[PDB]
RNA sequence: ACGAGAACUAGUAAUAAUUGUCAUUUGCAU
């Protein structure tokens, strides 16, 4: 038995809105009064994008039965078979140097966007507001992998690689369709912490 | 007392509730009241500390904010005498009266939730 | 016959959600109405991990009969064997430093976190509300070790430090896969409260 | 012939489950409907742990023939060398101070903590619910000690000191290893209720 | 009003009970009932405390809230005459009648628990 | 906080027609400083002058609240708690302005 | 000056022992 941590840092490129608390606020830690990226959202983007990248049948969509690779890599235990999650994703927070760099330069963490509405045949302008997380900030994540079978570790790592590949080229959070959520990954570090595994 | 009881049946019109009040529209107020509940419960003495008085002041501020945000919440707060009750609670500075207010408001919310679309 | 105490602190890294009492509340005491981490939770989690570290077969997976040394450490007394537990775990209680800190920084004890599900080929959301213990809070624990025999104490605490490391890189609580339940351990203290045994060479990371 | 009364209160640290009724409720008086600690619980746990303190051989395990002086304190009167008991442990009853406390602050006298079980090879959970006495409860106890032999008072009270101290680092009731039922003793008292013996040099922590 | 205690057998339809009532959904009500049963039982006199009157008010509050949360609980409460008997017990304020309600409610709970999926 | 806003309702207008859309940039300034420096408070003062210049009503608003002496005394005190207290007062003023409107 | 009179159904031991309130599910379509 062993665990291999995956550690790295995600950078937001365009606007970011998670807005779980929703005039329209964003997810935040109450202990820091600072935004976050809840692990649930990352998990959801992963499961949806990876299932789509694999076989996604209309019948399978109706019955919520997912592909065997995706299911073992993320766990379902919904069909009466034992399936515990082999990968756990945590929350993520601001890194220190981002905090400093925004503190020094008189830069805020939020950008409020007016979205002007023009209505067909009437063109009646009613402004709307939405909040965003400042671009150029980076979040620090940890992924914890549980090793149950000594051979298929490599395949699961490769699927996580295509995981990150897709997620980089897609959108996380809300407003994914309208231009909000494009984030990238850097400084990935792999380090087995418990066990005698060579990774 | 339970004026909440007959008030909630007085506000069933034609169907809209307080001109369309819904339970999703009081979440923040419920959270704030719950936190003040637990903090005051942790307190030993009946005399309210000046910090808890400031908590009550910010609670009044939050009622006023929410009532300015939406009209139905404004009508609910106006007819249920929430603002006069909070003013009297702040005047009294007694913990037991604050807990009694908590029970009243909980009854209000429970009735509002039991009568819904 | 002696008893060696372990005291320390659980730091709440990300959210923690036991919720045995349940919108979907968490477990809370009733003398203070401040949350706790039940000892049964800690004990079960450590037992599961430390069992998994050793051998675990399907027939062994059948009826909760586990490897002999973990069995010794946590007690079975079922298969006609004389084994009462040798390690006692108590509950964890929301500490005084935490209460003062959150009072003088005006931060709540519990976060109410809203979650959704997106239905397949349906794209319709069904919302959920999950309430979790706020981050950075600290709970304090106390453990009790009994020395039924002298010549397994070092080995048993080697096992326990391995287990504590595993917990430091695992989740305790509910929904730990979705980003809540990581914890850390600080301020380990080792005393022999009753007896004549030395607690100087013995350590837990 | 003198008798010495020992008085105090027991304060529940973590929830306690005596629960002789078996859902899974706790023992309750039928005149007040409040939880009690049967005196047999105190006597038995003191018996067992202070026995395991001293020599306890396999042949000693077989017969419940125990150390001579623990036997003296608690009495055997089974075979051959008879010794009438000497320390009478009474029950403990839910105090009126804590009754006023919990009535005033509107706190339940019992919590029903829900617990789970994750069996292996299936990971299917099967729940259970357990009643437990709320912490901060205080129980009032009385002990009576008989002076059958004058010169032995010091040793006997030394040993009962050992008993109290060791019990404070152990549990009463069930689920002891799961967190439940740790107690502390507080506001003790010694007084000569019958006789012509002084009890000033006496102390019990 | 004992027909209200044996209506439970008249409500075994086709198989779900009370349209899917489970005793598990009655837990908060059972806990509160036990609490105030103990508190009343220790009481000396027949005249209830005014605070105990407020407690009974809190009982009605919780009953309405539970009836709002679940429909099966709503049917159980409405058709078995729970609300009128709660009001009546509040009206007489006598201990023995409160115990009478407690025995009726406990009989309901146990007999319902006899049949469950 | 409440007293000033409730009493500045003249005959119906608030501070001669005050609306929160005019207070957006100030609100952002206060929120940014609340998240977090003497010079930052200085530019803060300047921005009250800025927004009070943009509309006459805003100038009357900041005058009838005695905002400028309050901010000067904040900068003198240099204590973090008292600045947060100022944030609370400003939030209260904004909320009561929001309540009493057209 | 009663088929009487003496006579503690007493002594030893507790509700114990192993069980994690868990396993999946995007605050989402402008």
């Amino acid at each position: 038995y062993s665990k291999i941590k995956i550690s790295g840092t995600i950078e937001v490129v365009t606007g970011l809105h998670i807005g779980g608390g929703g005039d329209s606020p964003v997810v935040r830690d109450l202990q820091t009064k600072l935004p976050i990226i809840p692990g649930s959202s990352i998990k959801g983007k992963m499961r949806n994008l990876l299932a789509k990248h694999f076989g996604l049948k209309m019948k399978q969509e109706s019955h919520n039965q997912d592909d065997e690779r995706v299911l073992r890599l993320f766990g379902s235990s919904e069909k009466g078979n034992i399936q515990r999650a082999r990968l756990q994703i945590s929350d993520a927070f601001f890194s220190e140097k981002t905090k400093e760099h925004f503190a020094q330069n008189d830069i805020a963490y939020t950008e409020t966007k007016f979205e002007n509405t023009i209505n067909r045949l009437t063109a009646v302008a009613n402004p709307r507001q939405i909040e965003r997380v400042t671009r150029g900030s980076e979040f620090d994540f940890v992924f914890i992998y549980n090793v149950d079978e000594e051979s298929q570790v490599e395949d699961d790592f490769e699927n996580i690689e295509k995981a990150i590949h897709l997620l980089e080229n897609d959108y996380l959070g809300g407003g994914g369709t309208r231009g909000n959520g494009r984030i990238q990954f850097k400084d990935t570090n792999i380090e087995t912490v418990v066990g005698e595994y060579d990774s | 007392m339970t004026f909440a009881h007959e008030v909630v049946k007085s506000n069933v019109k034609n169907q809209v509730l307080f001109n369309g009040l819904t339970t999703s529209k009081l979440r923040n107020l419920m959270e704030q009241v719950n936190r003040l509940y637990t903090i005051a419960f942790n307190s030993n003495e009946d005399q309210l500390n000046e910090e808890f008085i400031d908590e009550l002041e910010y609670l009044k501020i939050k009622f006023y904010y929410e009532a300015g945000r939406e009209k139905s919440v404004d009508e609910f707060l106006k007819k249920t005498l929430m603002f006069p009750i909070i003013d009297r609670v702040i005047k009294k500075e007694s913990k037991k009266f604050f807990l009694d207010y908590c029970k009243y408001f909980e009854a209000l919310v429970a009735y509002a939730k039991y009568y819904q679309k």
